[PDB]
RNA sequence: CUGGAAGGUUAAGAGGAGCGCUUAGCGUAAGCGAAGGUGCGAAUUGAAGCCCCAGUAAACGGCGGCCGUAACUAUAACGGU
RNA sequence: GAUAUUGAAUGUUGGUACAGCUUGUACAGGAUAGGUAGGAGCCUUGGAAACCGGAGCGCCAGCUUCGGUGGAGGCAUCGGUGGGAUACUACCCUGGCUGUAUUGACCUUCUAACCCGCCGCCCUUAUCGGGCGGGGAGACAGUGUCAGGUGGGCAGUUUGACU
RNA sequence: GCCGAGGUGGUGGAAUUGGUAGACACGCUACCUUGAGGUGGUAGUUUACGGGUUCAAGUCCCGUCCUCGGUACCA
């Protein structure tokens, strides 16, 4: 059965309608995602069916009343800790209770998700659960939600969640809902094969339109002869109007033709594939060395993160920061710029412009405008340096909108394009992938590798480091561990060596048995027995 | 665009009133103070 | 082809169809030809499949 | 089971190795591309070797454990493949050089470089 | 046309979550209200067709432009798009 | 396509109407504590500690059952932990197997309905049909109602005015 | 004269108001390779015009010029 139906629900506030004709669904334990561009009420929807909104239009019925609302955001959320199967949560995750205000931004959500869950819920509607999260955390998500008491709801731009995660989904478009239940994997197959036939019906009434535009423009340039050279010669002068009346009725006929089949057709254009063009400059002639940092330590009170950790980066490579959950990731950062207990030395150019992305969004000067807001000096520097940046970059005709009442999927993006216009030469990027959309930070994650080094790239992303990473600094215990691989397992001397020498003369062996096999008899047989004893023998120790 | 708009009571909750405005320079539920005939007497009224 | 128990046959009524369209139609019987003996002898006539439903002996 | 029959098939570009029951019934199967390389790196007798060793890998489950290896097409890993059978933990008895050769038969396909 | 058909859609028939209406009864009022009758009715199932994927022209049909270049006087075997 | 002619079996995956019961640990811990209430004792020759084998889960810590060697020992408040106490009562639908009755769908197979412009016999000197005996198809087909698609093969019609 | 169509780099030419002397394939220039050419490799040059609308114009709008074609005087 189902439990919660839409009808034509709507939406409008002050940049146009957001959301029109909405008709959906939600059943008895259907894992049902919302997928859809950041800013096109992929939230508003959730705050629709909460009754955290009030819809314009549109008819939203409900039955079963509970609505564990989890957003993005939630602002020095409450330390009620209360019903205590939340704290069998905040214990698997591993995150400690103690305060709010100083807890890293990866702990937040994971506490905040937390008191969501257990409550009391037959019906979840949270905005992003897949954000700071580690695999050993985000694996744990599917299991919760596939051991889980009813209907989920979720807004998650990952082609990653949703294999796993989802029964039906509610995809965000062009202000209108549809659904498709089963996947996401085959959800795109069913969405640019439903393009491949609107393009191809789109093509087909296009190309009729020109072909009897075509005959009837013919038609029209024999009938003007046909009127023109009548009362020459031979008949009179209306044998020969007659024939111009006969050539102008079928000139109506097939216009006639034309509309009607064009009103029974109504096969729109098909709507554009979304891109951003984006790009990056950074090319400012830069030095060699930028960050030194000896003998750094970190703690606080008791809780000690950084022990005598020693690294430095200069300019010119890619280096990501991974931390499995809390290796201070974003303490790090703090601490590479700051003072307060970077107990030991930080060196860092003082001429480098260090450009800087924070994983929390609590820097704007709010309530003002992106116009007094973003540095646009005469003409086009709105129009060429700024809004066909905005505009391209993912805005609409937002250019004033107060910045956190703006879609806070955005304001990443604010944050983004004020960094990117200015080739400010050094940036860190503490955590960008989360709150970002398919389309977008798939081109982040391309131009970032041709952007002109000096990068920290903190992200729990697996995938989207694979194009950001050179060196790594794999946060641990006691200290940093500066990798340049890998680094498992301690790579060795003596098994290592022997092993690939081994193999090595054991292939030489193989190769020249298997290359001619009837000739320079048998050496071969016993260099090959005694060679392949001898890498059992290595290996059994 | 321009839209219809009519202007239901507080007091009585009848409609009484129609005007129009924009969805755009005025985005927000107008309300205005009119006569309601019912109420007999001016009264706060309510785009719905 | 009329049934021989009751008297049961094709009629003739309209195809009305969307606008209201007259068009003139029939009516058949499920009529279902079986082996009964309507004399002492069984004859092999026409029944109906109103009429054959648990009341006349097959 | 514990005795089957070892189909090599050591072609100029693939050395598919398929261990089989004795009336033909594939118990697992392997081959050059299968294990990875893609190039023209599946004709070097390395990668019948590999080949060998997971289709003895796979053999081992329900499981066999005497071989008998029967050698088909004109290739180049038929030695290390029947060496690394023994090496990955079974034993290799009968040797069947049986490349498929037609008395006279159909025609080829011409020569290349005309 | 012919073939495929995993998948989307797609009827009536099936199903019956529910909402009305009536009503004994409970309610000083206001109103709520079981069972029944009865009006409507959502989720689900539901073919062929169509969307889709291939073949077929002695099937229906259709069969282009422009630019430069050779002992100059001209064209272009040629090349570009 | 559904439905009616049109029923006889054998499996199938869902769901009820009667029924079996098992699955339960963030850390601290002697451990596997789901919680609400009683709780200072219970289990034992119709067998306890221990060993072992197997159905079963497992977040591989250790639990669960059943059977087989054993011979009088387990186990509970309290002791400790920590947010909360271990012997019955129920549930929680998280995670299985087995049977009865129907429920929907699908695959086979049967034959007695239906069908045979198949054979033989009789009515009968008959290429009709119809009785009997075989054979073949067989719940299909055909046929009736209901429905969708297709449908110029056919039908009624429309196809404006100024000039 | 009227109607219909197009006017971009040396060339042919895509671009739904969102960055193009040019984004795409050729030419072209400077270098490399070669004995010297060719191929090949590296880097490099305001939308027919004039006036607006717009934060933004090849595009939206008003006018001028050119070329293709249909529609005429005449031979
Ligand atoms: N409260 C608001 N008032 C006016 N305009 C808003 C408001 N919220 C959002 N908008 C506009 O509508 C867009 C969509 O906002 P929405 O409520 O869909 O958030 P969302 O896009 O679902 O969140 P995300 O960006 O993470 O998807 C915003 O980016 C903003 O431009
Ligand atoms: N000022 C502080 N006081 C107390 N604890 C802190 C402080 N700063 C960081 N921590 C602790 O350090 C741990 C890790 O935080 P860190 O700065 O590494 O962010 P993180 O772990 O990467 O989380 P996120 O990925 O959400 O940023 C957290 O558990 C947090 O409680």
């Amino acid at each position: 059965k189902e439990i919660v139906t839409l009808t034509n629900v709507s939406y409008e506030v002050k940049d146009q309608t957001v959301f029109k004709h909405v008709n959906a669904s939600v059943q008895q334990g259907d894992i049902i995602g919302i997928i859809g561009k950041n800013g096109a009420g992929k939230s508003t929807l959730l705050h629709l069916i909460h009754n955290d909104l009030a819809p314009a239009q549109g008819q939203i019925l409900r039955k079963d009343i509970k609505l564990a609302l989890v957003e993005q955001e939630t602002a020095a959320y409450s330390f009620a800790d209360q019903t205590p199967a939340e704290k069998k949560l905040l214990e698997k995750w591993h995150v400690p209770l103690r305060d709010f205000h100083q807890l890293s931004g990866g702990e937040k959500l994971k506490a905040r998700l937390a008191k969501g869950l257990s409550e009391d819920a037959d019906l979840l509607l949270l905005d992003q659960p897949t954000n700071h999260l580690d695999e050993k955390s985000l694996q744990f998500l599917i299991q919760q939600l596939k051991h889980y008491n009813g209907t989920v709801i979720l807004v998650s731009h990952d082609r990653y969640f949703l294999d796993e995660a989802a029964t039906k989904i509610w995809s965000l478009e062009d202000q209108t809902l549809i659904e498709f239940k089963g996947n996401y994997s085959g959800y795109m197959k069913f969405r640019e094969k439903k393009r491949l036939t609107q393009q191809r019906e789109y093509e087909k009434q296009q190309k009729m339109v020109e072909r009897i535009e075509a005959q009837m423009n013919g038609l029209a340039s024999w009938s003007e002869k046909a009127h023109a050279q009548s009362t020459k010669k031979e008949g009179f002068k209306e044998y020969h109007r007659v024939k111009a009346k006969r050539t102008d009725a079928q000139i109506k006929s097939k216009q006639k033709r034309l509309e009607k089949e064009l009103e029974k057709a109504k096969a729109e254009p098909v709507t554009p594939e979304y891109t951003v063009r984006f790009s990056i400059d950074t090319t400012h002639k830069t030095g060699k060395r930028f960050l030194e940092v000896q003998n750094v330590t970190k703690a606080f009170g008791e809780r000690t993160l950084f022990k005598n950790a020693n690294f430095t980066i200069q300019h010119g490579e890619k280096v990501a920061i991974i931390g499995p959950n809390g290796s201070g990731k974003t303490t790090l950062l703090n601490i590479i710029l700051g003072q307060e207990t970077a107990e030991g030395s930080v060196w860092v150019s003082p001429s480098a412009n260090i450009g800087y992305l924070t994983q929390e969004v609590f820097d704007l000067p709010l309530e003002q405008t992106p116009e007094e807001l973003f540095e646009n000096e005469t003409f086009k520097a709105r129009g060429h340096v700024q809004n066909l940046m905005r505009h391209l970059g993912f805005t609409a005709a937002q250019w004033t909108e107060p910045i956190k009442h703006m879609s806070m999927g955005e304001r990443v993006k604010i944050k983004l394009m004020a960094y990117i216009l200015e080739e400010k030469d050094v940036l860190i990027l503490d955590q960008p992938t989360n709150h970002l959309d398919l389309p977008s930070r798939e081109q982040l994650e391309e131009t970032l590798s041709q952007y002109s080094g000096t990068l920290l790239a903190v992200s729990h992303d697996r995938y989207f480091l694979e194009k950001t990473t050179n060196s790594k600094l794999v946060i641990s215990n006691n200290g940093i561990e500066k990798q340049l691989a890998a680094a498992a397992a301690a790579a060795a001397a003596a098994a290592a060596a022997a092993a690939a020498a081994a193999a090595a003369a054991a292939a030489a062996a193989a190769a020249a048995a298997a290359a001619a096999a009837a000739a320079a008899a048998a050496a071969a047989a016993a260099a090959a027995a005694a060679a392949a004893a001898a890498a059992a023998a290595a290996a059994a120790a | 665009m321009r839209v219809n708009i009519t202007l239901a009571c507080t007091e009585c909750g009848e409609r009484n009133y129609i005007s129009k405005k924009n969805k755009r320079n005025n985005p927000d539920r107008v309300e205005f103070k009119k006569y309601c005939p019912r109420d007999k007497k001016s009264t706060l009224h309510r785009e719905t | 082809r009329k049934c021989v128990i009751t008297g049961k046959k094709t009629t003739a009524g309209n195809n009305r169809s969307h606008a209201m369209n007259a068009s003139k139609r029939t009516w058949g019987a499920n009529l279902q030809k079986v082996r009964i003996l309507v004399n002492g002898k069984p004859k092999k006539v026409y029944v109906s499949a109103r009429a054959l439903k648990s009341g006349k002996v097959e | 089971i514990e005795s089957g029959i070892a189909h090599i098939r050591s072609t100029f570009n693939n050395t598919i190795v398929t261990i089989t029951d004795t009336h033909g019934n594939a118990i697992s199967w392997s081959s050059a591309g299968a294990l990875g390389f893609r190039g023209s790196r599946k004709s070097t007798p390395f990668a019948a070797q590999m080949a060998a060793e997971t289709a003895a890998k796979g053999s081992i489950e329900h499981g066999l454990k005497t071989l008998e290896v029967t050698v088909k097409g004109p290739g180049s890993g038929r030695e290390a493949a029947i060496r690394a059978l023994q090496a990955a933990g079974l034993e290799v008895t009968a040797i069947r050089d049986v490349t498929p050769v037609p008395h006279n038969g159909c025609r080829p396909p011409k020569r290349r470089r005309v």
